[PDB]
RNA sequence: CUGACUGGGGCCUGUAGAGCACUGAUAGGGCUAGGGGGCCCACCAGCCUACCAAACCCUGUCAAACUCCGAAGGGUCCCAGGUGGAGCCUGGGAGUGAGGGCGCGAGCGAUAACGUCCGCGUCCGAGCGCGGGAACAACCGAGACCGCCAGCUAAGGCCCCCAAGUCUGGGCUAAGUGGUAAAGGAUGUGGCGCCGCGAAGACAGCCAGGAGGUGGCUUAGAAGCAGCCAUCCUUUAAAGAGUGCGUAAUAGCUCACUGGUCGAGUGGCGCCGCGCCGAAAAUGAUCGGGGCUUAAGCCCAGCGCCGAAGCUGCGGGUCUGGG
RNA sequence: CGCCUCCUAAAAGGUAACGGAGGCGCCCAAAGGUCCCCUCAGGCGGGACGGAAAUCCGCCGGAGAGCGCAAGGGUAGAAGG
RNA sequence: CGAUCAACGGAUAAAAGUUACCCCGGGGAUAACAGGCUGAUCUCCCCCGAGCGUCCACAGCGGCGGGGAGGUUUGGCACCUCGAUGUCGGCUCGUCGCAUCCUGGGGCUGAAGAAGGUCCCAAGGGUUGGGCUGUUCGCCCAUUAAAGCGGCACGCGAGCUG
RNA sequence: UCCCCCGUGCCCAUAGCGGCGUGGAACCACCCGUUCCCAUUCCGAACACGGAAGUGAAACGCGCCAGCGCCGAUGGUACUGGGCGGGCGACCGCCUGGGAGAGUAGGUCGGUGCGGGGGA
């Protein structure tokens, strides 16, 4: 699923969480968006896993605006392994997300349709969200 | 103006700094007074220990 | 953007700014060849000698021994007499070289 | 498993030793730095590993010149 | 349309307070004035959702000041998404620019063909006269097919507005919709 | 007098932050090389490609080893304060070189560990001396010379145990929450604000009807409750070639809808506080207990009081310095 | 297991981990000194062989090239040729 | 000038293994058992509901993901114990939890009845004999209403065995 | 004392890029040759000398333009020293002091010194 087809160094530190959303905390490209309400990291499997939700739900038209990319590189040990002895392997690629941060645009969508799929995927993340939609303030975004 | 200075709090714990600010100002015990000239070093100190000590402008 | 000429004049004259002695700046335009002394922490001219000024003519590189005696003799009035020869973007040689020997010929020290 | 890594060189303490306005000595050492972070100016001597020490006594000046690069100064007293 | 709204001159109060208060802080200006505000945050918030940065915006300055003015700017606090200051762009004379809206007019035939609009900018950027500002440019978004797209040299402006970016900057896209039937194939 | 510390000033910094100007990563477009495809097809090119896809452009992001920037702070020099179990120099003697908890900033770890490893501060260690926290080294208060059947206070408490208010005013909770955990759920409750219709009368209970040719892709022969291709006007409350049972057949029930009978809210939103479930481990339970419900819970506001070995008062001891 | 570069490393320095990355155990008699002279990468366009890229030319380029070798720093107003 | 004195501040110019035949000094500074903290893993339970289930998400189900609880697994740490905390298994004796296998009650059903499936309440009682193997475990034999999972230092050696 | 030019300098783009116009009196440049001085890894391109036919075309000088670029407020906030609490945790609130970057407004098609020459 997502992942960064290459990059400088294959692991990496984990980093606080603390602070807001920098980038991407407006609905910029679809209609609706549900943002994070709270710090956490996501896997390429749960956001590919909700976006797989998303367009169940739709099922026909709309267009998924993934405004996360799961880059940072997830590690762990092999299972059973006292500590030390190196960093951990590459588990998978996790995307930090903070609060305000708007994670998925759905567009060319009702109403409805938006909210109940973004309600969805908001079931399949690890983080309390909020559906939100396109406003003036995105618009002044 | 004199600043009467009332030390209103332990030091213990807290860093030495702010210690050694409140030998600056000679305040040694708890419930200790000392009336000095607000100068903008001694009032350094003092605004630098003012959660541990009360400052009551005096002449 | 820079060119050969610049970069060679930049070149030349912070290779001699280093010294700290006073620069002697040299103009040789096609029809005159001017020439200056200035203390460059001053960022003050004091003596300026020019072919134009001394209204001279001939072989323009005798006329360099010309302006260059002249300004070595102002600038012996001046009393400077270690001076940086500041030959600029141009090749140490012809016009401005004789116009340093009038200089030292002027006699002036360097 | 094993490491490649878990090596890193000794530390080098590289950077300005004297600051502006600094009484100093000639042929004291200014910015122990690699390349010219600082270029040396005015009584500004600097030894092949672009080290920056007072040429003469006096004062350190630093002064930066934009596009010029940073410059340091010992304007003697 | 005119879309008033009272103004109060913040002297020096915290805007924590203010904010607290539901005050809105904020500030009008231009190249002349410079005025630290604030006002209704619930105010502001009505009147802003109908009047966002495409439509004049009338202060009801307290004095009895009334500038038609605009909102250049507002800061957004990201932990709740609420507006936290304005950047009220007093609308003095001498024509500035500003973000007109963009009406879609018609369907995309590719949208009708099941295609997703896609829109790039939902708004235009133009430079246009203070006190003729056009608050709608329709688009002929009838002869549309999926994978179609939009650009700013095929925008029809009225008069004294101006383009105010690349006639190539596109506007918005007709793209494939999302189907759950290929999702099976991925499944 | 130089010290810690402080103020003034100078300057050095690239961190947090922010940002994409470099490095890469990156989402979606535009455009478009180019490669893939289709024809064209070779005699060579050319037309399309909703294929991928350079580069660039736009929009959006990302970074510990990215930086166009960049704090707060920190370091240093000088000036000023700063007389202190301060500082500096030289000698003598050390012991220590297993540290640990706590907070903050990081790494490792699983953003697990009373974990590990570092920096900064702290305390214990050595202060398991004292009050609180029930009990508890590092959490709160507070650095114990001593004695006193004196007083003011700290954290924390004032319903009994147990000293101080069943103290005052205002709210909210009904769960013994309080007095334990999430996601998630919920006509819990209270308070907000927003929208709908309310007497050309609301929701509301009622009531009376609520339909046709009947026909279409016409076939699983149900025009309508079955798979779909449909959805014309009309039966002068006007109710659909229907919303769910009978419909491989009608029915009849009902519904949206038509009047009136009542006659005042009704209804739906989003926010906030406090609650409920979610909530199952092993000897007997328990908020420390008893018990606690306009509290003896929670929040806000007040005063007072209690409260230590803190401080003050008295008396004494002892060390340093000054007489 | 020694040394170099970077991050770790918290804008002074330093700073741990069997933390994250790589390098060195030489080379240059010129790759050193000095004097003088020149400025790259890259892209476009045109140009026999000849290409994507040889050499040429004109056009735009602040350094993104190079600088013996890791990285970093430095750098064309040269340390580059 | 002779250094892989590279274990690179360089113990000799000169040096590898094994010990269950072992001994001494120490250490809970440090592992194996247990206990402790965490719950990665393990067990269990909930959220979404894709799809299945003539149809019908939710009788039974529950993709992809998510949130928990527990503390029985294997783990991690190494905190007490190395001037001793006896380690698997079986026997005896039990006591306890409930995440209940049967027995009691109930809800729904894709419950005609019977037998069922699932879930809820429910811990009073019971939960067999044997073959194999050191075993626990598991398979099997024959039954049963059933032939529960676990905790109690993977209970129990100053109670037995070995 | 003013303007123009020519050389230098400092501040380091608000100073640059771009486009526009303009300069020949002087200055300068281009230029006219290469015998000489001097030189081309070929070449008078550059370098260098002698000279002034011509030209301000280029270059350069100066003005105009904000297209680019660059600079950039004010506020606000992030962030943070210090002191407080909250949160199981990831992390979060408050008071106190500081305070960004981004953007916005907006601003810039340089300022200034020295000397020389020319003109007023």
């Amino acid at each position: 699923m997502l992942m960064p087809r290459r990059m400088k160094y294959r692991k990496q530190q984990r980093g606080r969480l603390k602070g807001a959303t920098k980038g991407g905390d407006y609905v910029a490209f679809g209609d609706y968006g549900l943002v994070a309400l709270e710090p956490a990291w996501i896997t390429a499997q749960q956001i590919e896993a909700a976006r797989v939700a998303m367009v169940r739900h739709f099922r026909r038209g709309g267009k998924i605006f993934i405004r996360i990319f799961p880059d940072k590189p997830y590690t762990k040990k092999p299972l059973e392994v006292r500590m030390g002895k190196g960093k951990g392997n590459v588990e998978g690629y996790v995307a930090v997300v903070k609060p305000g941060r708007v994670m998925f645009e759905v567009a060319g969508v009702t109403e409805e349709q938006a909210m109940e799929a973004l309600r969805i995927a908001g079931h399949k993340l690890p983080i309390k969200t909020k559906i939100v939609r396109r406003d003036a303030y995105d618009e002044a975004q | 103006p004199r600043l009467k200075v009332k030390l209103v709090k332990s030091p213990i714990g807290y860093p030495k700094d702010q210690k050694a600010a409140l030998k600056a100002l000679g305040l040694r015990r708890l419930q200790q007074e000392r009336v000095l000239e607000d100068t903008p070093a001694i009032r350094g100190n003092v605004e630098k220990v003012a959660h541990l000590v009360r400052v009551e402008v005096v002449e | 953007r820079l060119t050969a000429y610049e970069r060679r004049k930049f070149r030349v004259r912070n290779r001699i700014k280093r010294t700290g002695r006073l620069r002697l700046s040299v103009f040789r335009s096609l029809k005159h060849i001017y020439a200056q002394i200035i203390d460059d922490e001053k960022g003050v001219t004091l003596v300026s000698a020019s072919s134009l000024a001394l209204k001279l003519k001939g072989n323009k590189t005798e006329v360099a021994r010309q302006v260059g005696r002249a300004l070595a003799e102002k600038a012996l009035a001046l009393g400077i007499k270690q001076v940086a020869f500041d030959r600029g973007p141009y090749k140490y040689h012809g016009r401005v070289k004789a116009l340093a020997e009038g200089a030292r010929e002027g006699g002036l020290e360097f | 498993g094993s490491t490649r890594n878990g090596r890193d060189s000794q530390a080098k303490r590289l950077g300005v030793k004297r600051y502006e306005g600094q009484v100093v000595r000639a042929g004291n050492i200014l910015v122990r730095q690699r390349g010219t972070r600082f270029k040396p100016g005015k009584n500004v001597g600097m030894g092949r590993d672009f080290t920056l020490f007072a040429l003469v006594d006096g004062v350190v000046e630093f002064q930066d010149r934009g596009r010029l690069g940073r410059y340091v100064h010992v304007r003697p007293l | 349309m005119e879309y008033r709204l009272k103004a109060y001159y913040r002297e020096g109060e915290k805007p924590s307070a203010l904010r607290r208060a539901g005050k809105l802080p904020g500030v009008m200006y231009n190249r002349h004035l410079n005025r630290k505000v604030y006002v209704d945050l619930v105010e502001f918030d009505k009147v802003f959702r109908q009047a966002s940065i495409h439509h004049v915006i009338v202060l009801e300055l307290p004095d009895g000041q009334s500038l038609p003015t605009l909102v250049r700017q507002v800061n957004l606090d990201k932990r709740r998404r609420r507006p936290e200051h304005v950047d009220f762009f007093v609308l003095s004379d001498e024509p500035v620019e500003m973000y007109v809206p963009l009406r879609f007019v018609g369907t995309p035939a590719g949208v009708r063909a099941g295609g997703v609009l896609q829109e790039i900018h939902r708004d235009i950027l133009v430079k246009v006269s203070p006190r003729n500002i056009p608050e709608f440019i329709e688009v002929d978004v009838s002869g549309l097919e999926i994978g179609d797209s939009l650009h700013a040299s095929d925008l029809k402006l009225p008069p004294g507005v101006e383009l105010a970016v690349s006639p190539e900057e596109t506007i918005a896209a007709v793209v494939p919709p999302e189907d759950v039937e290929k999702l099976a194939e991925e499944a």
